[PDB]
């Protein structure tokens, strides 16, 4: 699986926007959508979020999780604990990334929250490469990873998955 | 020895000693010959060269800037060690018999040991001309085409003796 | 050894990880078709002597052989098998006609295969729907846009967009057209999406 | 049916295939789809499809021209046809292709750095004919059954059959009086008396005190096997021999059916099973062979009336007449005599409608022809003295010498030189008379693989086109046309015929059968 | 099956068909579903007017899903392609009423695909062996897909006592529960019937 | 998506696999031997070889002639899979050059392990040991080494390690491809260059 991927089931996240422009309500397959009345707030999928903005069609609103306030909170949290710690979306990356890629003029201390989003992601893959470490130097057969996030996995996965097959068949070529 | 090549001398134009000749891969002797199309080429270009000291240092179609030549050299000199195809050895074998051949009955009709030797030296020396070629092109083996080149390459190199 | 014949075709592959294929090595193959001859014909000369007078002190060299004639079949059914590998990519990053200075390089069964490949891939895409099939060859990304901009790489023909409607790709011009129309000319080289 | 559905279905199939279709391309093929329903719609498309990408494609994207091939080849319309079914090939357009021996394979020139050729050759070009010429016989050499054995092929290691072969540069060197040497060489009068050897490696002598030679007709300029021993910078010759003659399935068995004779076929014509079928479709398909028909004789004129009134029943496919046309070449005065001879032949074939419809007319000049007559391969005859010709019988075609004709699965090479008298005056050994002279002359023809085994001033020949005159591999038919004597001989699955010459062979000429390739003699010299 | 569950199935397949080292078992009612619903939307939006955005929006959708099962169906088709003769003998072996790995269409690709490949191999250079070695039987000389492949996955149904195998010492072996919504890394073969009733998404 | 593929190397498992270049490769590398009984017709290679001789042959042919029973030879382990070179591997895996100690170091050893040879677990012990050891500079370098000559860090590794490397080198390249917006653009595939 690729990043681009990734990024395509992380477009699938709910985010709201403000339209500039009248739509009744749209029945898309995957769920209908709307009305979109002008100045108020709509939420929708974060693809066409991103693509209204894009046509200059509408303002897009920061999740309730990019806050400076929370995200420090969040990311102390992440380097005090040891193990992964909750996420406030199974995608904040590829969200961090659209969204202040193509909305950093709508979304206030943009500088700020992608600094935390960054810091966040450099804690948890430091400790993704201390759990492939301990998995490897234990011969452990399995591991849990419980609050981590699809592009972390995807990011070192295939290197990790491949050593483990290479691992167990050097440890299991004994068995008669 | 006398300043220009003087043909008449022959052998006496040359005062290095045959031990440290024999050491040279391959010997030029680059005579300088009066021609009126090659100078007046020659006097256009050198004239040309000179009226374009001020052009911005352009480069020119078909050539590596010097600086990305000179870093092509050190990638293929550290990355590719070529050796000979077998059949390409054969070849150069038999050439090196004629060519020693050829020397020897110069020399004999001569009656005079001739300056610039021609020894194992100088097959290795074509040897490792055409490693150097196949090492331009990165490839593993030199073809007997490689070969051909690195013989006409000594064969200028050994008019340049007879 | 008798292998290092076989070892070559080995090696003309290996020594080329990114997937492009090298020209058929006919001669090889020959010659290793005509070491595995020479090998069973001294095997069963070998074979029939040791059993016909009793002589139980070949049966060692017979299994030498046997193992060199599997070995020489298993490099070049490896050797093959790849080379078809190397060609079943081309239709899906490429496209249905391959260049000729590609197709210069595969023998004649080779393309046989591939046009056979070829035929029953089509039939599967169109046994996937009621009508047209599903062209899965396309959207092999994920899709971004609606519609991109893209910018002719080649002078090249009229280009339909829709009936009536169509764009010369002269080289140089610039078109705005949709993402589904232009993904196959982008894969191919046609086309240049920018942006 | 419905246009819109209709053009959506066939765009969607030939998508489905990886093709992209014209504008003009789709419109035109749903206007020829038009006429049919979901019934036989889509196998329709898959049939058209399918002949679409027999064609050689250059491209994903389609032209109308294509579709156009396509859907004709799908309605037929090849039935009774003329074309794949026999072609006349210019000597200038048969491909070029070259051996290289890394690769073991010929390629065409397209996929080289070879340039094209033209007349007016470079120095190297000189020089390329005979290394070329080598390099072919070379690799049909090494092949034969004189190669090495295999790996233990016998217990004690043998002389590749007692045949091993070896290169001049090789034994000028330690193999003094070595008595086993054989090497592949061009014979050479290079010093008067003392003969030469050379290949592409060098030369040396050869003290040919004895001969002990095989049957064929040695000249200068021939290749042969010289096997003896070397000494004192003399190859001291045991015996002669030119090196054996493949048939053309053992050259495809080996080099693949690649269409070395030329056309417009890309595999070898002899390979086609709808050609196959197509070549016996007529069961007396036939053809007619003649040679230096001196039209400037009102007899020669007469007798050819007499003679269309003898094939008025069954006429041939076509008539071949081979060149020096006239008993006057004389320069202008021939020039009329040739207007004068194609338009009494006009009124001949115009005297004969039925020939004039069932058969064609084709002509192959001689080198005291008008023109570029003395260097070879010879342009056509001149389009001025033809002009008439070309309005008044449109059945009919001017072409080169030599010129290549293939009719369906069978190779037929035309050649006008009175080549026999040649090769016996620049003779190296007088030949042993117990085999014929034809037949000498057509093994050495084969075994050479060259129509014109001898020095360049004996066969003037523009350097680049060479090739032209190569026999490689060996075709169904090598038509050499010469005054020495009309005959029949065969080999290598090759019959290799003279139709004579038509005022001194008693006005006899020759008649051959592709169906089932025999041949007759048109005996006809009382009429 | 209202539409969205239909399109989050099928991602769900899509998933499990990326990260699986084996082919699955087939999921033609997904695929026939989706397939009319995209042709239902498509010929709504050919009944619209054009220079319409909610025209443009629901073609952006239909994007979206024909790129989840074309990449869903190249995937299936790379497995059948890289492991032909084993599918189609799971096939030949299948008892009745077990769910099959293949479609029709795709059982018909890959007969399609092993006598293409077996006429090539023969007229190659099959034909040309000596007598005894003519014949080679590919499902030997295919390999088989690796099952001990390790996996992430995130389960969706509560599991207990799945067994967790180290190595080739049975006493090493230990049993673990898998709690709802945690990931874990683990080899295939422990939890092929769990992925097979989707129990489990692989990640 | 729809890349060639090679076929994947199967020399760890019991079996190597039949179509792989690299099983085949691994295959070819000589291995000593000592021959139970005398050869006829053989003397042309190494008429009859005698019985007792020391040779060294392909492990595709030490595996055929191999039965369990010792009939044909007896198989010696290479220099590298004895004793000392296990304790070489044993002070310190990261320094040992396993490109130059035959590039299928792993696969190698796994497939001699097929003669039942009476160190196989030792041999086994050492193959893990190793590459645990080796695992964590196959990785940090692999993930970090971003756009740069990696030629002095994947010169000391066998081809498995290789292909790890490369697998690690290939998630990062994507992983920054994509932070930098490049994985967006469609893009004429490889085959451009004809």
């Amino acid at each position: 699986m690729d990043a681009a991927e990734v990024e395509f089931l992380a477009e699938k996240e709910l985010v709201t926007i403000i339209p500039n422009f009248s739509l009744d309500k749209i029945y898309l397959i995957g769920g209908d959508l709307g009305p979109f009345n002008p100045g108020l707030p709509v939420e929708v999928p974060l693809w066409l979020a991103i693509n209204l903005k894009q046509r200059q069609k509408c303002r897009l609103l920061p999740p309730e999780w990019m806050d400076v306030e929370k995200l420090e909170k969040m990311r102390d949290h992440e380097r005090k604990e040891e193990t992964f710690t909750p996420m406030p979306s199974p995608y904040y990356m590829e969200l961090t990334k659209l969204l202040l890629n193509h909305a950093s003029d709508n979304i206030p201390k943009a500088d700020e929250i992608r600094t935390l989003v960054k810091d966040m992601w450099d804690t948890r893959i430091a400790k993704l490469r201390v759990s492939a470490d301990s998995f490897v130097r234990q011969q452990e057969a399995h591991a849990k990873l419980d609050n981590l996030t699809l592009m972390e996995i995807n990011t070192s996965g295939t290197f990790l998955t491949q050593a483990l097959n290479h691992m167990y068949k050097l440890r299991t070529n004994l068995q008669p | 020895v006398f300043g220009r090549w003087d043909e008449t001398k022959g052998e006496d134009n040359i005062d290095f000693m045959p031990t440290i000749l024999s050491r040279f891969d391959m010997i030029f002797i680059v005579k300088d010959e009066h021609n009126e199309e090659r100078d007046v080429m020659l006097a256009k270009h050198v004239i040309t060269l000179h009226v374009s000291a001020l052009t911005q240092t352009q480069a020119v179609e078909g050539e590596i800037d010097l600086a990305k030549l000179k870093k092509f050299i050190a990638y293929c000199r550290v990355k590719c060690g070529p050796r000979l195809s077998a059949e390409a050895a054969e070849k150069l074998k038999n050439r090196y018999i004629i060519m020693r051949s050829g020397a020897r009955q110069h020399e004999r009709d001569s009656d005079r040991r001739s300056s610039i030797p021609i020894t194992v030296r100088q097959l290795e020396a074509i040897v490792r001309i055409a490693e150097a070629l196949s090492k331009m092109k990165l490839q593993p083996f030199a073809t007997e085409a490689d070969v051909e080149e690195a013989l006409r390459l000594f064969q200028v190199s050994t008019l340049d003796a007879a | 050894m008798f292998c290092e014949k076989a070892m070559e075709l080995i090696r003309e592959l290996h020594r080329a990880p990114e997937g492009q294929l090298p020209a058929f090595n006919e001669d090889g193959l020959r010659q290793v078709l005509e070491e595995m001859k020479a090998l069973y014909e001294q095997n069963q000369s070998d074979v029939n002597e040791a059993k016909s007078g009793g002589r139980s002190d070949l049966i060692p060299t017979i299994k030498f052989r046997h193992c060199s004639l599997l070995r020489n079949r298993r490099c070049t059914v490896a050797y093959l098998y790849d080379r078809l590998l190397r060609i079943r990519a081309l239709r899906w990053e490429y496209g249905s006609v391959l260049p000729n200075a590609l197709r210069f390089h595969m023998a004649a069964e080779e393309m046989e295969w591939f046009n056979n490949y070829k035929r029953s891939l089509a039939t599967y895409m169109r046994s996937l729907g009621g009508d047209e099939g599903l062209d899965i060859t396309q959207d092999m990304k994920p899709p971004k846009s609606l519609y991109i901009e893209v910018r002719c790489l080649k002078d090249y023909g009229e280009f339909e967009v829709d009936d009536g409607t169509s764009v010369l790709l002269k080289k140089n011009s610039q078109h705005f057209l949709p993402r589904w129309k232009c993904e196959q000319l982008i894969r191919q080289g046609v086309l240049e999406h920018i942006l | 049916m419905a246009p819109e559905r209709l053009r959506s279905r066939a765009l969607s199939a030939f998508k489905l295939r990886g093709l992209l279709l014209r504008g003009e391309a789709i419109k035109y093929l749903t206007e020829a789809l038009q006429s049919i329903s979901e019934l036989e719609l889509e196998d329709k498309l898959e049939k058209i499809i399918n002949a679409v990408e027999k064609q050689p494609l250059s491209s994903n994207m389609i032209e109308r021209s294509v579709v156009e091939a396509a859907v004709q080849e799908c309605s037929q319309s090849v039935d009774e046809t003329i074309e794949h079914v026999f072609n006349i090939i210019g000597a200038f357009d048969i491909p070029r292709f070259v051996y290289n021996s890394e690769r073991k394979k010929f390629l065409p020139l397209l996929m080289t750095n070879h340039p094209a050729p033209n007349l007016f050759g470079t120095p190297r070009d000189k020089a390329e004919m005979f290394r070329e010429r080598y390099t072919i016989l070379h690799q049909r050499t090494h092949r034969h059954e004189l190669f090495t054995p295999p790996v233990i092929g016998s217990h004690p290691d043998e002389s590749g059959s007692k045949f091993q072969l070896k290169t001049i540069e090789t034994l000028l060197g330690s193999t003094t009086k070595i008595g086993d040497a054989i090497v592949l060489g061009m014979i050479t009068q290079l010093k008067e008396g003392k003969f030469f050897l050379e290949d592409p490696t060098g030369t040396v002598q050869l003290d040919l005190s004895k001969a002990q030679f095989h049957s064929g007709l040695y000249t200068e300029a021939c290749f042969v096997l010289a096997e003896g021993w070397f000494e004192d910078q003399v190859f001291h010759v045991n015996a002669f021999g030119f090196p054996p003659t493949e048939p053309s399935s053992t050259t495809r068995a080996y080099y693949g059916n690649i269409n070395f004779f030329g056309g417009p076929s890309n595999t070898s014509v002899k390979t086609s099973a709808k050609l196959k079928q197509l070549e016996e479709e007529n069961k007396d398909a036939m053809f007619v062979f003649l040679s230096d028909v001196w039209l400037d004789q009102v007899e020669v004129l007469e007798k050819l009336r007499i003679m269309f009134a003898g094939y008025s029943p069954a006429p041939p496919t076509c008539f071949i007449l081979c060149g020096n046309f006239s008993s006057a070449p004389y320069g202008k005065n021939q020039v009329q005599a040739l207007k004068d001879s194609l338009k009494t032949l006009a009124d001949i074939i115009c005297e004969y409608p039925d020939i004039h419809q069932s058969s064609r007319f084709v002509f192959v000049p001689g080198p005291e022809d008008p023109g570029f007559g003395s260097i070879l391969p010879r342009p056509p005859l001149a389009e001025s003295i033809t002009n008439e010709f070309r309005q008044r019988v449109p059945f009919s075609v001017f072409t080169t010498n030599p010129c290549r004709i293939q009719y369906c699965t069978q190779e037929i090479t035309v050649f006008r030189e009175d080549l026999v008298n040649k090769m016996c005056r620049n003779c190296v050994r007088f030949p042993s008379s117990n085999l014929a002279i034809p037949n000498h002359f057509v093994k050495t023809i084969l075994s050479q693989g060259h129509l014109t085994p001898l020095p360049l001033y004996v066969c003037p020949v523009y350097w680049a086109y060479d090739y032209a005159l190569r026999v490689y591999p060996v075709p169904d038919l090598l038509v050499i046309a010469d005054k020495y004597d009309p005959f029949t001989t065969t080999n290598t699955e090759c019959l290799c015929i003279n139709p004579g010459s038509f005022p001194r062979s008693g006005f006899s000429f020759k008649v051959f059968y592709p169906s089932n390739k025999t041949v007759e003699d048109s005996k006809l010299q009382g009429f | 099956l209202t539409p969205a569950e239909l399109i989050e199935r099928l991602e769900q397949a899509w998933m499990n068909e990326k990260f699986a080292p084996e082919l699955l078992e087939s999921k033609p009612e997904i695929v026939e579903c989706v397939m009319e619903q995209l042709e239902h939307m498509e010929e709504n939006l050919r009944r619209a007017k054009r220079e319409d955005l909610k025209v443009s929006i629901h073609q952006m959708e239909m994007e979206r899903i024909r790129y989840v099962l074309s990449s869903y169906l190249r995937c299936r088709l790379m497995k059948i392609e890289k492991f032909f003769p084993h599918v189609l003998e799971k096939e030949k072996t299948r008892p009745e009423g077990e769910p099959s790995s293949l479609s029709p269409e795709e059982l018909a690709f890959a007969r399609e695909f092993m006598a293409n490949t077996e006429s090539y191999l023969k007229n190659v250079a099959l034909k040309h062996m000596p007598p005894n070695l003519q014949k080679v039987d590919l499902f030997r000389a295919v390999p088989k897909p690796d099952l001990d492949s390790y996996v992430f996955l995130r389960v969706r149904e509560r599991q207990e006592n799945i067994l967790v195998e180290p190595d080739t010492d049975e006493q090493r072996d230990y049993v673990i529960d898998l709690e709802k919504g945690s990931q874990h890394l683990i080899r295939y073969k422990t939890i092929a019937p769990l992925v097979a009733s989707g129990a489990v998404q692989l990640i | 998506s729809e890349a060639y593929f090679r076929v994947e190397s199967g020399a760890l498992g019991p079996e190597e696999n039949f179509l792989s270049l690299d099983d085949i490769l691994m295959s070819h590398e000589k291995l000593p031997v000592r021959t139970e009984t005398a050869m006829p017709r053989l003397g042309a290679f190494f008429n009859a070889v005698p019985q007792g001789s020391k040779l060294e042959l392909p492990l595709w042919l030490a595996k055929g002639l191999f039965d369990n029973k010792r009939r044909i030879l007896s198989v010696e382990l290479p220099k590298i899979y004895q004793e000392g070179w296990r304790t070489v591997f044993s002070a310190d895996p990261n320094v040992v050059d396993l490109h130059k100690m035959g590039p299928h170091f792993y696969g190698f050893g796994s497939q001699l392990l097929h003669f039942d040879s009476p160190e196989n677990a030792d041999i086994s012990q050492s193959l893990l040991q190793t590459f645990i050891g080796r695992f964590r500079r196959i990785m940090d370098s692999s993930q970090n080494a971003y756009n740069e000559d990696t030629s002095a860090l994947v010169a000391r590794l066998d081809e498995m390690e290789r292909g790890l490397f490369q697998t690690g080198q290939k998630g990062l390249n994507d992983f920054q491809c994509w932070e930098k917006g490049q994985a967006s653009q469609i893009t004429a595939s490889n085959l451009v260059q004809n």
